[PDB]
């Protein structure tokens, strides 16, 4: 519908809080996470991205299970059966209820719904790849038990499904339909269940921090371990020889307990954010001393036990909150630098492996409010500058070692840093203060080189031409400053009619654009120091903007929930897109091929293909109402 | 650090205070004077960016008089701009430099001239003796 941009894919998505599944991969294992309406499959021993489901489900995936080489994904009243990210079959349950839980075992598929029904599907022939024929519908009436919490199959329990509810534990024979067992009432609410590696035993977690070892055959407790003032969210048994139990909690802690020594082994504190559900799943890999953990904070971590407290091994993740600032890190379209209000700085790969890595800050730094990066001096010295909220100094980072750098750059006028910039050569860093000063630092030695004082209000933008001749600045005072870099002379001043909130400088054309509080975009020629164009159209605050690499276009985003393309030779809007999720960032790839956008909701970065590498006709309400790119692509 | 047409001046660089002593004196004196400036005119010459600084000073010695004078010359600004960053300017030391050599010839590197060469002739060099056989 848009004439310029077509949705490509989304970067930086790993997990959303749905408990991940584990399956068999030849000799190794695979991990299935949820991203929303898409699942992703990783290798368990490398965390390499193996698959992503090729086609989005109509609604959000609620449950994931893996059985051999098949993934079962529940959404609405449906269960999708996938192999290699490709849907091989779709089960539509005869109900308007939603599927909540899944259990696949023997010739059976069991899917419980939110009205306490359990739909049972069966293989026609045992050598079928998956169950497909509806067999029966069990129901747990409120007298038989409480709300269904989990469906489990214990080892050697032929044709027998264990249905754990909030108040009790039931045993159904799914072949005959008979309820063969129902335990005594449990006093405290059951929240979690997990088959033990020995006969007849299932582990049950409660709302109170109790893990109960329950014997299904005799129908009695065998053991009850108390975890003080914790709410259990996951259970898993180690199975490599050591009789250990892991207990995840909603507060984000992972507790390791020795079943034989009856003592607390250890506790990994706050490995996942509590506000996102803490530990939503934690699983020991079968036969291995490795535990895989996840939460709703978009991370997937792996912990090992060396032949001793567990040691961090590897992990994959992205931001837990929407990205606040982004930038292309290089001209080969390899990495993107991305900052979020979760106080993290990440580098995301744009390539197929979807690799990513958080910038080491070696309790986090305050949230980033401005960002600049240049690839010129990578490996040689610091090549990233960040401004942080309410801090009077900018920090530096090293893109080569993915770690914070040596220098901090003070404003010198007791103001906060409100803008940062870098020379193309990578030799200089620029810092703009809330008190008006502009400071120029040496990226190699960290030394203060030069100081300018023109603005009397916050400097909201700074840049320097590719030849380091003329430096330009903007501020909330509505002033545009022009300075000689080699000396320190004020080359000129412009007074604009509204406060200026941001600047983007186009080095190959020496034009720079400014976002003003009057909702216009002002384009200025740095050589002539004159306004050459003014763009009017947006009906709300401008969030971001960028030049197309050639210099012909400017693309802008706004609170009005639009993304507009402006042709500079005419100053007219030649394309407009209406999104349902406001764009907070827009950046062109160094080569004109891609457009990166960040939005109010969503942890990732949207990639768009510029399919116009066009008419000059004006538009109005002919804007396209486009959706964001699919998480199922690539 | 800079020698001049058979002479040679050495450079001292590490931040300090006033009184920059040449040889072991004071670029107040430097008494082969007359053109005693062009010495105090490197420091004065600092007229382009700096005013005097707050650093160091070293000794010269080679060949003869005006030679030396011209040597101590480069000697100085050929040592303000000293690398840097502990001497020159911790960044963009073209600060001085290109300025302290947009009208220079001392710090402006040295001159490719240097005494030698004669001739089986008269005085030698080129001036070959005056003979007029009849």
């Amino acid at each position: 519908n848009s004439k310029i941009f077509s949705p490509f894919r989304i970067i930086g998505n790993v997990s959303n809080g749905v408990p991940f599944a584990t399956g068999t991969l030849g000799s190794t294992f695979y991990i299935v996470t949820c991203v929303g309406k898409t699942f992703q499959i990783y290798d368990a021993n490398t965390l390499h991205l193996l698959f992503v489901s090729e086609k989005e489900t109509p609604s959000s995936i609620v449950a994931l299970s893996a059985h051999f080489h098949y993934v079962y994904a529940a959404y609405e009243n449906k269960v999708g059966i996938y192999k290699r990210g490709i849907e091989e079959h779709l089960l539509e349950l005869e109900t308007d209820a939603n599927v909540e839980h899944l259990c696949i075992f023997g010739d059976y598929l069991c899917a419980s719904t939110d009205d306490n029904s359990i739909f049972i599907y069966k293989k026609s022939d045992p050598q079928d790849k998956y169950p497909s024929e509806f067999y029966t519908k069990l129901t747990v009436t409120e007298i038989q038990g409480g709300e269904i919490v989990s469906l489990q199959h214990l080892a050697t329990y032929l044709n027998k499904l264990t249905v754990v509810t909030k108040s009790n534990v039931l045993l159904f024979n799914v072949r005959t339909g008979k309820l063969v067992f129902t335990s005594n009432e449990f006093p405290d609410q059951i929240t979690t269940a997990e088959p033990a590696p020995v006969l007849d035993i299932i582990a049950l977690g409660t709302v109170t921090g109790e893990v109960i070892m329950f014997n299904m055959r005799k129908g009695k407790r065998i053991r009850t371990i108390k975890i003080p003032q914790s709410r259990i969210s996951s259970l898993s048994f180690r199975t490599d020889g050591s009789s250990h139990l892991s207990v995840g909690t909603s507060s984000g802690d992972l507790i390791f307990y020795d079943l034989d020594r009856r003592s607390r082994i250890h506790v990994l504190k706050n490995i996942h954010r509590e506000s996102y559900g803490g530990v939503t799943q934690a699983t020991f890999l079968n036969g291995q001393p490795i535990i895989v953990t996840s939460g709703g904070d978009n991370s997937l971590k792996e912990y090992v036990f060396d032949p001793q407290p567990p040691r961090y091994l590897r992990s994959r993740g992205g931001h837990s909150q929407p990205p606040s600032y982004i930038a292309f890190a290089d001209s080969q379209s390899h990495f993107m630098l991305s900052a979020s209000k979760d106080r993290s700085l990440w580098s995301f790969s744009l390539r197929k492996d979807a690799q990513s890595q958080e910038m080491s800050q070696r309790s986090k730094f305050p949230e980033i409010v401005a960002l600049a990066i240049e690839n010129a001096r990578i490996g040689e010295w610091e090549n990233i500058i960040t401004a942080h909220k309410d801090e009077k100094f900018a920090r530096t980072w090293d893109m080569r070692n993915k770690r914070v750098g040596r220098w901090t750059f003070d404003t010198t006028d007791d103001g906060f840093v409100k803008s940062v910039a870098m020379s193309q050569c990578g030799n200089f860093g620029f810092i703009g203060s809330s008190n008006g000063s502009i400071t120029i630092y040496n990226m190699q030695s960290g030394i203060l080189r030069k100081k300018y004082k023109l603005h009397k209000r916050a400097v909201t933008g700074i840049s320097l031409d590719g030849m380091n001749r003329k430096m330009v600045s903007c501020g909330l005072d509505g002033i545009v400053g022009f300075y000689d870099f080699n000396k320190s002379t004020l080359l000129g001043k412009l007074k604009l009619d509204a406060p200026i909130t941001a600047m983007v400088y186009h080095r190959s054309s020496d034009l720079f654009a400014l976002a003003l509080d009057d909702l216009s975009i002002v384009v200025i020629d740095a050589v002539t120091q004159r306004v050459v164009r003014q763009l009017w159209g947006h009906s709300n605050r401008i969030t971001a903007f960028d030049f197309s690499p050639e210099g012909r276009w400017i693309v802008s985003a706004s609170l009005d929930s639009t993304i507009r393309t402006w042709d500079l030779p005419t100053g007219g809007c030649i394309d407009g897109i209406i999104v349902d999720n406001v764009a907070t960032n827009v950046k062109f790839s160094p080569n004109g091929d891609l457009l990166a956008t960040t939005h109010v909701t969503g942890n990732g970065i949207c990639i768009w293909t510029n399919r116009a590498q066009s008419t000059r006709t004006i538009d109005e309400s002919e804007f396209a109402r486009m959706a964001l790119p699919s998480t199922s692509v690539r | 650090f800079g020698k001049k047409k058979s002479a040679t001046a050495v450079a001292h660089v590490k931040a300090g205070k006033g009184l920059i002593k040449v040889n072991g004196s004071p670029i107040t004196l430097v008494e082969p004077e007359i053109l005693r400036f062009k010495v105090y005119e490197p420091l004065l010459l600092v007229g382009l960016d700096k005013f005097s600084n707050i650093d160091i000073r070293v000794r010269v010695t080679g060949g003869g008089h005006v030679s030396q004078v011209y040597a101590i010359r480069q000697a100085i600004a050929k040592g303000l701009v000293a690398y840097h960053q502990k001497y020159v300017d911790e960044q963009s030391k073209n600060e001085l430099k290109k300025a302290f050599t947009s009208y220079d010839r001392t710090l402006l590197i040295a001159d490719s001239r240097r005494p030698e060469p004669k001739k089986f002739g008269g005085k030698g060099a080129r001036s070959r003796f005056q003979k007029s056989y009849r």
